[PDB]
RNA sequence: UUCAUAAUAACUUUUCGAAUCGCAUGGCCUUGUGCUGGCGAUGGUUCAUUCAAAUUUCUGCCCUAUCAACUUUCGAUGGUAGGAUAGUGGCCUACCAUGGUUUCAACGGGUAACGGGGAAUAAGGGUUCGAUUCCGGAGAGGGAGCCUGAGAAACGGCUACCA
RNA sequence: GAAACUGCGAAUGGCUCAUUAAAUCAGUUAUCGUUUAUUUGAUAGUUCCUUUACUACAUGGAUAUCUGUGGUAAUUCUAGAG
């Protein structure tokens, strides 16, 4: 068998964030890699939590496969999980949804053209307007 | 120059905290409070690099801004606010209750403590003074400023306070043969007795101290804060008891006690 | 030129544009802040008043009030200060400006119109347009109907009502400033905040003065032995 | 200590002593819609505290004698008194005195000189090098001048003037 | 919940080494010689004015974003009006 082998190293308990957080050894035998989700079903019926709960991060195998050592913690609630994660994290797991935002630079250029104007551009694009005849 | 400095650069930074020397262009500053930028320990600190109950600076805000953590009675939200010396960190969640009292080496060690020891500050005095309405009024070195103290309470004395409510139950003079603490420099984290208070005209007071291993080192007044009487300390001292040993003990210790 | 005339009571605004040079030279030589007669100003205004506040000269540069001089001035301006929108927190600069005098650089002369006439102008004495807001203040409220105390608020209240499309819904003001209950119960502890911190502060007092008389006490009976 | 403070006299274009917000919203009836009350935000007076800030003691810099006197009209050194300043002080002003520094290198002149922490160099002593990851310090084209503010003589703030 | 007012913040950071030779700077002093937003603490029954025919306190006064009118070739220029 491959043995697809996990264990949790130094299980801290968390009630200030509600969750527990370990670091995972996982052995391989004769596989690269392991992929993240298959360790959190894996630990979902470890720790009873469902894979949304469970969060592991980390990782990078030692050498010649064999050895993981990555971060897991695991909610009290996916609630909870929710709204103390860190967005990108739960963008990976799939729970929730990339955040659809334009350029860094887009942006920057937008707040400039804004502070170029006082308050609102309504007032402006009607002067513009009449400045038409002009 | 041109104004105060909001930043503080992870080196720069006070080697007491132990910090990394990587993981950031900055360490935390500790904002204005009770204590010294040098000589305290924001909370940053303490509940990511010590407790390791929280894994990033973003972690840490959430733990601080749910509210449960408190300093002292009082809640704090702030992420960088001065945990220094007999500071009480207490956790609603956890139940874990600290009080920050320094280790031999002079880190701030990780002192777990009984909810019912966790409830009184001891603190040290810096000054006794008359303020307006010809009230007399106390200054704590750890902080605070108490109205109304005991006559019979002078300076470089600590002070056992409530901070259930934050006035004075009792104190300790400053003696010869009296329990002390080091905060300060070299000596930071022993405890002793005082043999000598030299009465020195300016140029600092100096404390002969002997702990309980019949060996002496001196220091300055500021850098001792008084702890009890001989064989009652009126706080809980950390695993090693602020005896501190020469390095061959220590090694000594570590080679024998290997327990797997 | 270009006239920016206005009414302020019926509250309405037009530009009207002149090239006749005789209409023109009632302006000439007068300062801003100045009564004008209707009648030399055009047949069309023929009885009419104006107020003359207010101007832009050719080039751009606003007409301040108390400059003096027919002339365009250079002039360090700050907060409180009219031409000038500062970027900081008190912060001075030096722009230019064109004199409070009026005279041929000009190409608008901003007009209030302080008494009426005999014909009426398209649609600036004639038509009104109404106030965009109403009393936010309890007190501008009261003024705005006069009622006296006891009339309370609530009962008139400018409730705008708005279509997005099918729902028709509203939109109130928050009358700041009010006999509300929460106020009443804010101002209620605030006053025993005031007492009980004093009463405790007494008691700490006498407390303390009984430890010294217990202390003088203590005193008298070491040094009297000797 | 003339300190901390308290006391009497007055003092002031009488500083400050809350005409602030949020969610909760119960006990007792003289049954009024009554008397009230909790947690927290903000504020605000001084007093500590801290982040600092100025100043400030002592001691320590690279060459140069082809630099031996320098400094004082227009502050040099000190005095008294003022003014100024957050506060001390030739910090500036009034008046009086004639000091002060120097071969144990003053003052000049240089620097291809920002200063440390440090870097290279492998006996011991050392030499050089430190614009540069930290700490200070200057500086924002050059000189000025100031506004706001706890804090700038700010330069992604103004105000000139010169380039 | 745009905007804008109010508060804060913009004086930190970041860059550079031109100045500058007891200046900076380092260590050590001191501030009984000072200001100090902020943080933390603490901190105002007495504000009245002859004190029985009395004072809104179940709370008192005017201004600025947007609506419309412009200007100027323009630019974080903004006049008048409500
Ligand atoms: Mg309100
Ligand atoms: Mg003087
Ligand atoms: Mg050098
Ligand atoms: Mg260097
Ligand atoms: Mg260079
Ligand atoms: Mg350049
Ligand atoms: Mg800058
Ligand atoms: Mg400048
Ligand atoms: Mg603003
Ligand atoms: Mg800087
Ligand atoms: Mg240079």
């Amino acid at each position: 068998s491959d043995a697809i082998t996990i264990r949790t190293r130094k299980v801290i308990s968390n009630p200030l964030l509600a969750r527990k957080q370990f670091v995972v050894d996982v052995l391989h035998p004769n596989r690269a890699n392991v992929s993240k989700d298959e360790l959190r079903e894996k630990l979902a019926e470890a720790y009873k939590a469902e894979k949304d709960a469970v969060s592991v991060f980390g990782f990078r195998t030692q050498y010649g496969g064999g050895k993981s050592t990555g971060f897991g913690l695991v909610y009290n609630s996916v609630a909870d999980a929710k709204k103390f994660e860190p967005a990108y994290r739960l963008v990976r797991y799939g729970l929730a949804e990339k955040v659809e935002k334009a350029s860094r630079q887009q942006r920057k250029q937008r707040k400039n053209r804004g502070k170029k104007i006082f308050g609102t551009g309504k007032s402006i694009a009607k002067k513009a307007a009449r400045r038409n005849a002009d | 120059a041109r104004g105060p400095k909001k930043h503080l650069k992870r080196l720069a930074a006070p080697h007491h905290w132990m910090l990394d020397k990587l993981s950031g262009c900055y360490a935390p500053r500790p904002s204005a409070g009770p204590h010294k930028l040098r000589e305290s320990l924001p909370l940053i600190v303490f509940l990511r690099n010590r407790l390791k109950y929280a894994l990033n600076g973003r972690e840490v805000k959430a733990i601080l801004m749910q509210r449960h953590v408190k300093v002292d009675g009082k809640v704090r939200t702030d992420t960088t606010f001065p945990a220094g010396f007999m500071d009480v960190i207490t956790l609603e969640a956890t139940n874990e209750n600290f009080r920050l009292v320094y280790d031999v080496k002079g880190r701030f060690a990780v002192h777990r403590i009984t909810d019912e020891e966790a409830s009184y500050k001891l603190a040290k005095v810096k000054k006794v003074q008359l303020g307006k309405k010809g009230i007399p009024y106390v200054v704590t070195h750890d902080g605070r400023t108490i109205r109304y103290p005991d006559p019979n309470i002078k300076v470089n004395d600590t002070v056992k306070v409530d901070l259930a409510t934050g006035t004075i139950t009792d104190f300790i003079k400053f003696d010869t043969g009296k329990l002390v603490y080091v905060t300060g420099g070299r000596n930071l984290g022993r405890v002793g007795t005082i043999v000598h208070r030299e009465r020195h005209e300016g140029g600092f007071d100096l404390v002969h101290i002997k702990d309980s291993l019949e060996n002496t080192f001196v220091t300055r007044l500021n850098n001792v804060f008084v702890i009890g009487e001989p064989g009652r300390p009126w706080i809980s001292l950390p695993k090693g008891k602020g005896i501190k040993l020469t390095i061959s003990e220590e090694r000594d210790r570590r080679r024998a006690q290997h327990g797997l | 030129m270009k006239l920016n005339i206005s009414y302020p009571i019926n509250g309405t605004q037009k530009c009207i544009e002149i090239d006749d040079e005789h209409r023109v030279r009632v302006f000439y030589d007068k300062r801003i802040g100045q009564e004008v007669d209707g009648e030399s100003v055009g047949d069309e205004f023929k009885g009419y008043v104006f107020k003359i506040a207010g101007g832009n000269d050719k080039q751009g540069f606003p007409m301040k009030q108390g400059v003096l001089l027919p002339t365009r001035v250079k002039l360090l301006l700050a907060k409180g200060h009219s031409c000038y929108r500062p970027r900081r927190n008190g912060e001075r600069k030096r722009k230019s400006v064109r004199g409070a005098i009026v005279g041929p650089d000009l190409a608008v002369l901003a007009l209030i119109i302080t008494k009426k006439g005999e014909q009426e102008i398209e649609g600036i004495t004639n038509d009104t347009v109404p106030k965009r807001l109403g009393p936010k203040r309890a007190n501008n409220i009261r003024k705005f109907f006069g009622l006296t105390k006891e009339d309370d608020v609530r009962d008139y209240v400018i409730r705008r009502e708005v279509t997005k499309g099918d729902k028709s819904y509203t939109k109130a003001p928050k009358i700041q400033r009010l006999v509300t209950p929460q106020r009443l119960q804010r101002k209620r502890q605030q006053k025993s905040l005031k007492i009980k911190n004093a009463q405790a502060q007494r008691e700490a007092a006498a407390e303390y003065a009984q430890l010294l008389a217990k202390r003088l006490s203590e005193r008298k009976a070491e040094k009297a032995e000797v």
